[PDB]
């Protein structure tokens, strides 16, 4: 329940809608128990009045009571739902931006030792069960202990035993049935979610090794194993339903506690007279209406549950420290800058083989450089040392003969312009999709680098309007380069570092897009990380990488006069 | 829509046969659930007439207390019994349909496995057969408790009063009515909402998602109020979505008070004189308006209850919409024999007029004409895209053929695949290790091996020689979230594995394509004195020094079109001379 508390700052922005959203959760609950109350109330005085003492008898007072208290609860509902909503919306746009800006200092570091594909569904899943401890644990537990109290000083006033034995076990249930319930289940709910994630972890290997696992005789083996988890996994998520079976049956034995114990006690006498008359009904049915109050929380064990380990899940992701530090100096960015690396050494968090084993790397300026190397040498773990996404263990790093470490992030970001080995498509239109790259350009400048790149055929239809993204218009893996590729132009920068630029591409598109990087960023120092061989004589040096080594350096031609590693690249 | 709404309903309906008879005491108990709620609504009724009217003491009414207290104690059994056979029934259905699943999965092969991403399968069984309990388990039993109870109120009201069980039953037909018209207004912010709504929702994973991006490029403060202006548009244009979405669950909580405000007054004045009407002639009790107030709340309960339980109604046909096409697609896989290898020799294999097909039913590769006697090994070469690796599939038994394909004069298809796998055994392109430890990978094909053959296993591959860089040695919990192995690394102890046990044919599948240096001439030549122990079929991109292997064949959209020794081909002009002359290698 500590862990609880860093998103309850956020909830006390916008305290004014979630305590009104509340308030309207206590006024039609309350004429819930009203109607009730004083229909059973109306009931019992009018048959004791009779027919004798029609005029007698003042039924227009609880008639306009019973309207009034009937729809101020048709009503009362309906805002009680759209103040909680619409608070909750509130809540949920402070929680998005308060893990975003939480995420993004350690985008690429904090987030490297999970797998990124199931970590971000899981982390946009752990919001919206954050965003929901109002409407699923606040609003009934709070709405609740303050219609008992309501119900428990309304009822003093006839009979104080009364009202206080059946406020006194609608309290008890309250505090003490949540937290034996939330007690019971808790082991269940670290069982469940590690059994889930088991099952998952198993069903995956079995799927991707079932090549393997079929020739080698083990798909049955390891199926066995798979299937007696799922049996595991059943059998806890049996267990939470005896708990929500139990918890809705004990609310039903303590309503019915409340009914015996009305009946019987409130029959011996409210108050003074021995006869009560109407006035047993108005304690019975109080109690019969009262228990729709604690109806929400016979569940808020299971969902309070459920939000503490979002809680905790969450804040250990983002309450982990920054690889890198960014200093303050606000720096100048250079016109043209020049790459150095010193024995540059880095071993990923958490393993105990080092990726990069020492770099030896210079890049004048306005020198285009190529990187060759085959899966998992380590060339796109150099391309996030260039950007800070991790800092060298041993070895330094400098710009322009300046440490890279020295250089504020805003300074950085505009000296390094890159294009992602998996370039991302976002969801806006293409104009933002391009406008992220330098915020400033206009429409027409926007325009002429769009068709420049080939990327004319964007240019239709609103092309430059069309939404192009997730829910839109989705670009094709060829087009997809190119827009990477719109963007490093955009976002003028003196170093400009490729990833895999024309991976997965034929060679008519690939050709072109080799050739509008020699010519587009020809004043521009590049270092171009290859898994290719094409158009690799326009670079002045050609740098072979081998299991995080430099174990070849030179010029295209020099390195085929001396028999090696990249002349094996050729010829086989 | 409506279309395939109404196919996928029966796709539910069909599933639910499975755990059919605990959908029917689900549906037994919940008649009986609305007995026990009529006996006590009685039995408080005449408690409470009986202490209100003619002030009998409680002393004289033990029956009706210990009657009540059992019917109560019994609403509580059956509240705690429902839910379990509820849930009981849900799970059957998932248990059995996860094993549908899980039985078109492992039967169609990694053939087809492979179309789509580990992931991609992972939602599919986990979340989108767990997404169907709610179906079973709750809005079921609920669609079945809000019919058979509601209409034993009524039922049990209409003897004692029939304008009571008017209240009730007039607002039967006013809900549905009411809440139609509300649809019709709903359809409009509905839908003019839908594409804008749909837009936004995968906008936060779509930020979060590519926060690389947006961190090279400087932008990470000015997407904070893209967040803030993409959540102010999502809330606006749901809370015009939600007017309309709670003043139909609204139209229920308006009967519901009226109905408790009618039978109030219809009542409280009936025992005033007034309302004479809408009672037979023997007379009005304050017993039978008890019993009316008791119960009128309990009318419109199950049908509150459904409300809530009716989002799990489109979570299962959503799943049901992806799932319902996984188990129609018609996915013609390999036939299975029983016909089996009795010798462990090398294999004798021959195609004619072999045509590899995939399982959605294309052909793979064409017309494959070849023999292989056995002991002799060969090598396929060809451009990517050639049907390389699905001459490899096939042989594997991961494919079906249409042709003729003989292992020892014996049809492949007519071989059985449980006899056939233990005398194949290859290495593929990729990695997979699937067994939790380093030694469980290696001894996967007989986990039951002593330590003198596990070790001469891991030295014959040159897996010994970075045990000393793992932290745990040889029983190391490998993968890429424990302990990460290069692909030098992983791909020797794939060797390991495979070379652990003798074999008729190896199908090496371009081992040493993404390899260090090391590791490459590591594998290459433990798999270069592998290769001659039994009948081998190898493909690769590296066919320099490719002389030593017995047969050469090129391959050609799908076509072996030149074979022989290295040396006839290599001086001969021909595609060979193009692939090897032409040495590209774009990669
Ligand atoms: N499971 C599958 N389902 C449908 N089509 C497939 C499947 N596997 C391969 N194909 C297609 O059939 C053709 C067979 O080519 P194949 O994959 O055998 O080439 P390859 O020899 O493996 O080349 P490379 O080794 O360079 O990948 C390919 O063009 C591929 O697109
Ligand atoms: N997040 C990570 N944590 C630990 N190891 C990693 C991570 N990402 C990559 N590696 C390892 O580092 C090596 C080099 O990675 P990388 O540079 O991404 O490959 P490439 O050089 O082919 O782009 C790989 O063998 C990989 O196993
Ligand atoms: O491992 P891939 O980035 O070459
Ligand atoms: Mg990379
Ligand atoms: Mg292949």
């Amino acid at each position: 329940m500590r862990a609880l508390l860093p998103y309850l700052a956020l909830y006390k922005r916008h305290k004014w809608m979630l305590s009104l959203g509340i308030v309207l959760a206590i006024v039609t609950l309350l004429a819930s128990i009203g109607l009730l109350t004083l229909s059973g109330w109306f009931l019992s005085a009018s048959a004791v009045a009779g027919v004798a003492g029609l005029y007698s008898f003042n039924y227009m007072l609880p008639a306009a009571g019973v309207r009034g208290a009937a729809i101020t609860r048709t009503a009362g509902r309906y805002f009680e739902r759209l103040v909680s909503h619409d608070a909750t919306f509130r809540v949920l746009q402070h929680l998005r931006i308060y893990t975003f800006s939480k995420l993004l200092p350690l985008s690429p570091a904090g987030l490297a030792r999970y797998r990124q594909g199931e970590l971000l569904n899981r982390v946009v899943a752990d919001v919206d069960t954050l965003d929901h401890l109002y409407l699923r644990v606040i609003s009934p537990l709070v709405g609740a202990f303050v219609v008992i109290m309501v119900v428990t000083i309304g009822l003093s006033f006839l009979d104080f035993t009364l009202a206080f034995t059946l406020g006194g076990i609608m309290l008890l249930t309250l505090f003490l049935m949540p937290p034996l319930f939330y007690r019971a289940g808790k082991s269940t709910g670290q069982n469940l979610t590690h059994l889930r994630g088991q099952y998952r972890q198993q069903l995956t290997a079995w799927l991707q090794g079932q090549a393997e696992l079929t020739i080698f005789g083990a798909s049955d083996r390891y199926r066995t194993q798979l299937e007696n988890t799922e049996i595991q996994w059943l059998e806890a998520q049996r267990r939470q339903s005896e708990l929500t079976a139990l918890s809705q049956a004990i609310m039903l034995l303590i309503g019915a506690l409340a009914v015996i114990l009305m009946l019987w006690m409130a029959s011996g006498g409210v108050g003074g007279n021995a006869q009560p008359g109407a006035l047993i009904a108005l304690f019975v049915f109080c109690a019969l209406a009262a228990f729709e109050a604690l109806a929400p929380v016979t569940g808020a064990f299971q969902h309070l549950g459920q939000v503490i380990a979002s809680a905790v899940r969450i804040s250990d992701l983002t309450d982990q420290k920054p690889e890198v530090t960014f200093p303050d100096t606000q720096t100048r960015v250079a016109d043209r800058v020049s790459l150095t690396l010193r024995d540059v050494q880095f071993t990923y968090p958490e393993q105990s083989q080092q990726a990069l084993k020492g770099i030896s790397l210079q890049v004048n300026a306005g020198e285009h450089i190529a990187i060759l190397g085959r899966t998992g040498c380590g060339k796109s773990t150099l391309l996030q040392q260039l950007t800070r996404a991790w800092d060298p263990q041993q070895g330094e790093i400098l710009l322009n003969d300046s440490p890279i470490a020295s250089l504020n992030e805003a300074a950085l970001r505009q000296t390094i312009s890159v294009v992602p080995q998996r370039v991302h498509l976002f969801s806006a239109t293409l104009r933002d999709n391009l406008l992220l790259a330098s915020p400033g350009s206009s429409d027409e400048a926007l325009s002429e680098i769009l068709r420049r790149v080939g990327l004319e055929k964007l240019l239709e239809d609103a092309g430059l309007n069309s939404w192009l993204g997730e829910g839109g218009r989705q670009l094709s893996g060829g087009e997809l380069r190119r827009l990477a590729i719109a963007r490093a132009l955009l976002h003028d920068a003196p170093l400009v570092l490729l990833d895999e630029p024309t991976e997965g591409l034929d060679a008519t598109t690939e050709s072109q897009i080799l050739e509008l990087l020699a010519e587009m960023m020809r004043e521009k120092t590049v270092l171009m990380v290859t898994h290719r061989l094409r158009g690799l004589s326009r670079f002045q040096q050609i740098i072979v990488m081998d299991n995080g080594q430099i174990i070849e350096q030179g010029t295209h031609a020099e390195l085929l006069a001396r028999q090696g590693r990249y002349y094996q690249f050729k010829q086989g | 829509n409506k279309s395939r709404q109404k196919e996928l309903t029966r796709w539910l309906k069909q599933q639910s046969v499975i755990s059919q008879r605990w959908l029917n005491i689900s549906r037994l108990l919940g008649f009986v659930s609305g007995i026990l709620i009529i006996a006590q609504a009685w039995f408080m009724a005449r408690i409470l007439q009986h202490m209100i009217m003619e002030n009998i003491p409680r002393e004289a009414l033990l029956l009706p207390f210990t009657l009540l207290v059992l019917t109560f104690v019994l609403r509580a059994w059956v509240v705690w019994l429902r839910e379990r056979v509820g849930y009981h029934a849900g799970q059957h259905i998932r248990f059995a349909i996860r094993r549908q699943v899980l039985d078109r999965l492992q039967q169609a092969g990694p053939a087809w496995i492979q179309g789509k991403p580990a992931g991609s399968w992972a939602t599919l069984v986990l979340e989108q057969i767990d997404d169907m309990h709610d179906y079973y388990a709750r809005y079921l039993p609920q669609m079945a408790l809000a019919v058979s109870v509601p209409l034993l109120i009524v039922v049990a009201i209409f003897p004692s009063n029939w304008a009571a069980a008017l209240i009730l039953l007039g607002t039967a037909p006013l809900i549905p009515l009411f809440m139609a018209l509300v649809g019709m207004g709903a359809a409009d912010a509905n839908r003019r909402n839908f594409l804008a709504l749909a837009r936004l929702s995968g906008h936060f994973l779509d930020r979060l998602r590519g926060m690389e991006t947006l961190r090279i490029f400087g932008r990470g403060e000015a997407e904070i109020e893209s967040i803030r202006s993409a959540s102010e548009d999502f809330r606006q244009r749901t809370m015009e979505v939600l007017r309309l979405a709670f003043l139909s669950s609204g139209i229920l909580e308006f009967f519901t008070s009226l109905s408790i405000a009618l039978v109030a007054v219809y009542f409280g004045f009936s025992y005033l004189g007034e309302l004479d009407f809408g009672h037979y002639d023997t007379g009005v009790t304050l017993a039978a308006g008890f019993l009316a107030l008791i119960l009128a709340p309990e009318f419109f309960q199950p049908l509150r209850d459904l409300g809530t339980f009716y989002h799990a109604k489109a979570q299962a046909v959503g799943a049901a919409d992806s799932l319902k096409t996984f188990m129609e697609t018609p996915l013609a896989h390999p036939q299975r024999g029983e016909a089996e290898l009795a010798s462990t020799d090398p294999v004798t294999i021959e195609a004619e007029e072999l045509f590899i097909t995939s399982p959605e039913g294309k052909t793979l590769a064409g017309p494959l004409n070849f023999t292989l006697p056995a002991g002799q090994r060969a090598v396929l070469v060809g451009r990517s895209g050639s049907g390389k690796s699905s001459l490899l599939n096939a042989l594997s038994g991961f494919l079906s053929y249409q042709g003729s394909l003989r292992i020892n004069g014996i049809e492949l298809r007519d071989l059985s695949p449980e006899s056939w796998r233990k005398h194949l055994s290859w290495v593929g392109q990729n990695p997979q290790l699937p067994a939790a430890t380093l030694r469980d990978n290696v001894l996967l094909a007989r986990p039951d091996a002593s330590e003198q053959e596990l070790q001469a296993a891991l030295d014959n591959a040159w897996v010994s020689e970075f045990l000393p860089l793992l932290p745990q040695g040889v029983d190391t919990p490998v993968g890429d979230q424990a302990a990460r192995l290069s692909v030098g690394q992983a791909q020797r102890v794939a060797v390991a594995r495979a070379l652990l046990n003798p074999c008729s044919l190896l199908l090496l599948d371009e081992p040493a394509a993404s390899l260090d240096a090391h590791s490459e001439q590591r594998v290459m030549e433990a798999l270069n004195a592998a290769s001659l122990r039994q009948t081998t079929l190898m493909v690769t991109h590296q066919l320099e020094d490719l002389a030593d292997w017995d047969v050469i064949w090129v391959m050609q959209d799908g076509r072996i079109i030149e074979q022989g020794r290295y040396a006839e081909l290599s001086v001969a002009g021909g595609p060979f001379a193009t692939l090897l002359a032409h040495r590209q290698e774009e990669i």
